[PDB]
């Protein structure tokens, strides 16, 4: 088990640990968050209590390094950091430790909600979609765009997830214009697996990837992308079976950890209802269209 | 962006534009099997490919035989004419390629897109007019080219025959509408209209009756009539 621990917290803010939240108010004292699983992915992201406005966020692993947030008055935010001085940070860890002024991980044993919705997320593919590469960690906020928004502006503040275009050259073979058109599967098996992710576990990835973030923070261009990764999947009429039963399981603990509340506004009513109903891989997803059904029927 | 009653005026402007109806490419009977179940006979069809500018038609022939064990005819005609429009394009010298190409239904439009993305240049647009082109098998030359054809082909014609030597083609064009309306209306009348004077001839390189500048105005009166009549005659008004 791992910790991050914080300088303090001196602006009232509800911090996100995973899938897990809190509030901690202004000045109070809290000295950040211990017991994390080691063995995985996480993130640890922000809303400030007086503007809701940006959330915002860091993805480590902690094996990778000893992090640690402080506020940066200049900056305005609670940043990630890193302290190559190990000795000062187990000493730092554990007299807050003894002083107990750290939140405990709170993972029920049952429970492997994060690990499945990270089962494909290490940090070698979250760095392939961020560019800032002199820190081992990652920052990803509500406004950041997505290379392909940038095409339709900072490209160093920019989220690189594949471009996905059905009417590109790029998913259309000449002389196969209909076929590949309506049958995606020459664009998601020979261009996109066999050259641009190279397997099926770097496709799930950042599929993965894209709505830990539209989840987390909002970002409408992540949740883009996570749709269109589907989306090519089930419009597909050739498809791996190992793939779409791995599918159905991602999707299913997607849905299944969705805030009710946040559904008009995270999933795309024509992509499902296309997916579910109309697509190749109508019949392949059954665990997700029963739970799809059971929680989001107006949707449908 | 869709083409409507606002921007009218840019179909006669100075930039290439076609028009492409696909209404007429896929044309079947249907009949009775002898165990009395039933049957398409598919029959040879065309593309309607047209400059509104200059008149110039591309009629572009679908013999029966490019269905044969084919399988979804009404969607692979869509991208049968998108691959046959493509190849117009590019059998075209750039200077004469169309910088944008106007479809008169909307499920035309990702067929052509997908089909023409070496031409990012080239705007395909829907419209909200209702365009009467579908009738363009009511004139009995094109017709007559289109039936007796045994081989894909394309045959190059002027809708407008000779007229841009005294109308503009926004004129030509409205002649035009009217007459493919009053045709797709009632077929047997318009045609009874534009004949009933057998001193006005077609000439042999013309698709309509030599009708003279007084003569047109006469026939395109009785043409409305004959829309209102049908009009009335619908309705009951
Ligand atoms: C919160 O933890 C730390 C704080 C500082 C400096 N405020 C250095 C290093 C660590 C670990
Ligand atoms: C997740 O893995 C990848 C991601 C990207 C960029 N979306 C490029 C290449 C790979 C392998």
């Amino acid at each position: 088990m791992n910790t991050v621990p914080f300088t303090s917290a001196p602006i009232e803010v509800t911090i996100g640990i995973d899938q897990y939240s809190f509030n901690v108010k202004e000045n109070q004292p809290f000295h950040g968050i211990k017991d994390i699983p080691i063995g995985h992915v996480h993130v640890i992201h922000f809303q400030h209590a007086d503007n809701s406005s940006m959330r915002y966020g860091y993805w480590f692993d902690c094996r990778m390094g000893n992090f640690y947030i402080q506020y940066d008055p200049k900056d305005g935010l609670y940043k990630m950091m890193e302290e190559r001085d190990g000795a000062k940070f187990e000493n730092i860890v554990h007299n807050f430790k003894e002083r107990q002024m750290m939140v405990s991980y709170p993972k029920i044993d049952e429970d492997d909600t994060w690990y499945n919705l990270t089962e494909f997320v290490q940090m070698d593919k979250i760095r392939k979609i961020v560019r800032k590469d002199e820190n081992q960690f990652s920052y990803v906020d509500s406004s950041m765009t997505t290379v392909q928004e940038n095409e339709l502006s900072d490209p160093a503040h920019s989220l690189n997830y594949t471009v996905i275009n059905f009417k590109s050259r790029e998913a259309i073979r000449p002389g196969h214009e209909m076929e590949d058109f309506l049958d995606k599967s020459y664009y998601l098996n020979t261009v996109m697996l066999q050259g641009i992710f190279k397997n099926s576990s770097n496709y799930f990835g950042e599929l993965q990837f894209a709505f830990l973030n539209a989840m987390f923070f909002g970002n409408y261009g992540s949740s883009l992308q996570w749709h269109a990764m589907i989306e090519l999947i089930c419009s597909s009429a050739t498809v791996p079976k190992h793939m779409l039963d791995k599918l159905d399981e991602i999707l299913y603990y997607q849905i299944k950890t969705l805030p009710e509340q946040y559904s008009d506004i995270l999933l795309n009513e024509r992509v499902w209802n296309i997916c579910l109903y109309s697509s190749f891989q109508k019949n392949s997803l059954h665990n997700t269209e029963k739970i799809m059904e059971n929680k989001y029927p107006e949707l449908l | 962006g869709a083409m409507n009653s606002s921007n009218y005026a840019e179909l006669f402007n100075n930039d290439i534009k076609l028009f492409v109806d696909d209404t007429n490419v896929y044309r079947v009977t249907v009949h009775k099997t002898f165990e009395g179940n039933v049957a398409t006979k598919a029959i040879n069809g065309c593309i309607f490919t047209l400059n509104p500018k200059t008149g110039h038609l591309f009629l572009k022939i679908i013999h029966t035989s490019v269905w044969a064990g084919q399988k979804r005819l009404s969607q692979l005609a869509k991208w049968k004419t998108a691959e046959e429009v493509s190849a117009l394009v590019r059998s075209l010298p750039k200077e004469e390629q169309p910088k944008q190409i106007i479809v008169t239904r909307k499920a035309m439009l990702d067929p052509l897109e997908v089909h023409m993305l070496d031409f990012p240049n080239i705007a395909i647009r829907p419209t909200e007019l209702r365009l009467p082109f579908s009738a363009a098998m009511s004139i009995d030359k094109l017709s007559d080219v289109v039936m007796k054809a045994t081989e894909p082909q394309m045959v190059l014609f002027n809708i407008y025959d000779d007229w841009l030597d005294r109308i503009s083609s926004y004129t030509a064009f409205s002649r035009l509408t009217l007459l493919l309306r009053a045709l797709k209306t009632n077929e047997e009348s318009a045609k009874m209209i534009l004949l009933s004077d057998p001193t006005i001839t077609i000439k042999s390189y013309h698709l309509w009756p030599s009708f003279t500048d007084e003569q047109w105005i006469t026939i395109e009166s009785q043409m409305r009539d004959l829309i209102l009549t049908e009009y009335g005659r619908k309705y009951n008004v």
